[PDB]
């Protein structure tokens, strides 16, 4: 339960990462994904990782929103 | 051999039951203006999953088509049309196209071979036969019609080739039903013609007279010639063996099978193509197999 | 202001689809057909539907149709290089322009002969699923034409036509009214050929044809009137109606400018205009001048499928 002006501290986000760095020297995985679960519904201002997306290769674009056919061209 | 007994819960005539690619799902069509799909479950049963109104007239054959196209279906009714039904994702079956050509109903419908894309043959009882065309495959609803053919006589069945080769040109099979006392020739084989781009007059079946009811070309995977039967008041197997305008064919007949004592309703083949299915008025099915030696023999009776 | 001849005023106390707001029924009943012919997919592809509209719009020279619509081929995988002409374009539209030519000028001379070579077997040839959808689009745009120089609405093509001298002939074997009608004989067969633009164009036949017109000196008469005097221009001759009504119940301004709309729409001017009843508000005029694509697109679709009737028959 915080508002969202305590949550952009750069305090309160240093502790939520090292505690989950901390979860990956456990290597304790899906506890960190539980948490992260947590995390992201009780805190919309973190913004999950940035990993690939596959593109077309005719219209260029993503395809992530006939099923077989494109949804760009 | 035993038989499970499944109830069809339709109003009238089962015309056509066809099998999935994979063997898993079958559709049925009848007379009462409907098309049903059944597929079958972990403890062999059979259960419905689709019984959705098709056209406004008695529906005939009813073809699947290969999945690498996706899950699209095929129909003919006594509405002069043809549709192309897909199935799209709970699911539904949602229409496509309506070929809407010929003056008089359509009788049978069939798929071409994978190896030329993806194509759609109708024949008329006035006697044309058209085939279609949908080169952009992904929607299902731009299709084209290329060759027209008149057969200068009624239409009942059609059948493709299998032959997957390219030393085998496309060539299709078309079967008369006229019963006038005028003798004449039922069957033709029409045979495309690549250098001019036509299909063209290959041979034609002359000691064939009483009516034909139903026509199949025998799955290849491998033969060097072309097998080929009809479903007329007898059981007959031919065999064509192309000589190194269309192709010369050399014609004989290989059996002529008759301990129906009626009249032969449908022939369908195996996919290794070594064993013939058949009915007749009788009312059992028979399987007729080689016996090594260009000599065929009755191997069961289905009933 | 989106027109030159209606003041900025009126429009705002009451580009081109702003205009025809003012009607509710009607804009919902035409943005709905529009939805159906061009962008829904059918018979045809898109870029040809659009090809379609280009060569059906660049026939009354509305330069506003003939625009979006090469603005929106391109964004559809369109080939660019179509608009040097028809002569790059592909030889299976090369038939589509004697029919157009008639189509948008002169109606009466479509017969079997037409739609046969249209039907003509061969290496480019059309089926009649993928034709009637031509020919509705055709005609639609025809329509379109004809009203957006019917509100003069503010926002090459030479080389796009063939023989571009052709015009609207006066007139003078005459259409009979009540032989083939849309209501009874026609309705079903671009059901049949094509279900739902029947369901649409029906739709958008009887909602034009339920309007008021308020201002009158019985807002049915002058309707009526209206309503088959455009008729019996192109041909079809309702035997019921007495015909004196039709020059006593109409300004000869009116008749005037009724005939260089649906004739020679380039030929309007805000004169033209205004020299028919000052004396009334803009809606009054619009729905007068809007009612004329509409029994212009009947009687087009009527010739069409008594042309294509006697194919089968
Ligand atoms: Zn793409």
């Amino acid at each position: 339960g915080s508002p969202l002006d305590v949550l952009k501290d750069e305090r309160v986000q240093y502790w939520i990462e090292n505690y989950r760095n901390l979860l990956d020297a456990w290597r304790f995985w899906h506890k960190r994904a539980e948490f992260d679960i947590h995390r992201s519904k009780l805190d919309p201002s973190s913004k999950p990782l940035a990993q690939v997306f596959v593109s077309c290769n005719f219209c260029g674009k993503s395809i992530s929103y006939k099923v077989t056919s494109c949804p760009g061209c | 051999f035993v038989a499970r007994s499944i109830a069809a819960d339709h109003k009238d005539l089962i015309h056509d039951v066809s099998f999935d690619f994979h063997g898993r799902r079958m559709a049925t069509c009848s007379s009462d203006q409907s098309v049903k799909v059944w597929d079958k479950s972990e403890s062999g049963d059979w259960h419905c999953t689709a019984s959705w109104k098709t056209h406004s007239g008695s529906v005939w054959r009813v073809t699947w088509a290969h999945p690498e196209f996706g899950q699209v279906l095929a129909s003919c009714s006594f509405d002069r049309t043809a549709a192309v039904w897909e199935e799209i994702v709970q699911s539904h079956w949602v229409k496509r196209t309506t070929l809407v050509d010929s003056r008089t109903s359509v009788t049978d419908v069939k798929f071409a071979p994978k190896h030329m894309g993806l194509m759609l043959a109708t024949c008329s009882a006035d006697g044309i036969v058209r085939i279609y065309e949908a080169p952009d495959v992904m929607n299902l609803s731009q299709w084209s019609l290329q060759h027209e053919i008149s057969c200068k006589l009624s239409c009942s069945c059609i059948s493709w080739n299998p032959s997957s080769s390219r030393a085998h040109s496309p060539m299709i099979a078309v079967g008369s039903d006229d019963s006038s006392p005028n003798a004449m020739a039922k069957v033709q084989i029409f045979e495309y013609n690549e250098n001019t781009r036509k299909y063209a007059k290959a041979e034609t079946l002359m000691t064939v007279t009483d009516p034909v009811h139903d026509i199949a070309f025998a799955p290849n995977l491998g033969r060097s010639f072309h097998i080929l039967a009809i479903a007329t008041k007898d059981v007959r197997i031919f065999t064509l063996k192309p000589v190194r305008g269309p192709t010369k064919f050399e014609i004989h007949i290989v059996a002529q099978f008759d301990n129906h004592n009626s009249q032969v309703w449908r022939v369908s083949w195996n996919i290794t193509g070594t064993v013939l299915a058949s009915s007749g008025d009788d009312g059992c099915v028979r399987l007729w197999k080689a016996n090594y030696m260009d000599n065929w023999k009755c191997t069961g009776i289905l009933k | 202001g989106p027109s030159a001849f209606i003041p900025v005023e009126e429009v705002l106390r009451e580009n081109l689809a702003v205009v025809m707001g003012l009607h509710p029924d009607y804009f919902t009943s035409f943005w709905r057909l529009h939805y159906l012919l061009l962008h829904t997919d059918g018979p045809l592809a898109s870029s040809w539907r659009h090809y379609i509209a280009i060569m059906a719009a660049a026939r009354h020279q509305c330069s506003y149709l003939v625009g979006s619509h090469m603005a929106e081929f391109l964004q559809t995988g369109g080939d660019p290089e179509w608009l040097l002409g028809l002569h790059r374009a592909p030889e299976k539209l090369r038939k589509l322009s004697e029919i157009n030519k008639l189509l948008a000028h002169r109606p009466w001379l479509i017969t079997k002969e037409h739609i046969q070579a249209l039907l003509k077997t061969g290496e480019h040839t059309w089926s009649l699923a993928e034709l009637i959808q031509a020919l509705v689009l055709l005609t639609h745009c025809h329509s379109l034409s004809s009203f957006v120089f019917g509100c003069g609405i503010l926002p090459d093509m030479l080389c796009f036509v063939e023989d571009p001298t052709f015009g609207y002939e006066d007139f003078t074997p005459t259409f009979r009214a009540q032989d083939y009608t849309w209501e009874d004989h026609g309705y079903s067969l671009i059901q049949r050929l094509y279900p739902e633009g029947g369901q649409l164009l029906d739709e958008k036949f009887q909602a034009a044809y339920s309007l008021t017109y308020n201002t009158i000196a019985d807002t049915s008469v002058l309707r009526r009137a209206i309503w088959n005097y455009i008729h019996c221009v192109f041909g079809i001759r309702y035997d019921d109606y007495d015909y004196g009504e039709v020059n006593q119940l109409l300004e000869r301004n009116l008749k005037v400018y009724i005939k260089t709309v649906a004739c020679y729409p380039e030929k309007t001017t805000r004169r033209m205009y205004n020299l028919f009843w000052r004396h009334f508000r803009h809606s009054e005029k619009v729905h007068v001048n809007l009612l004329l694509l509409e029994a212009r697109m009947q009687a087009a679709l009527l010739y069409a499928l008594r042309a294509i009737t006697r194919y089968m028959t």
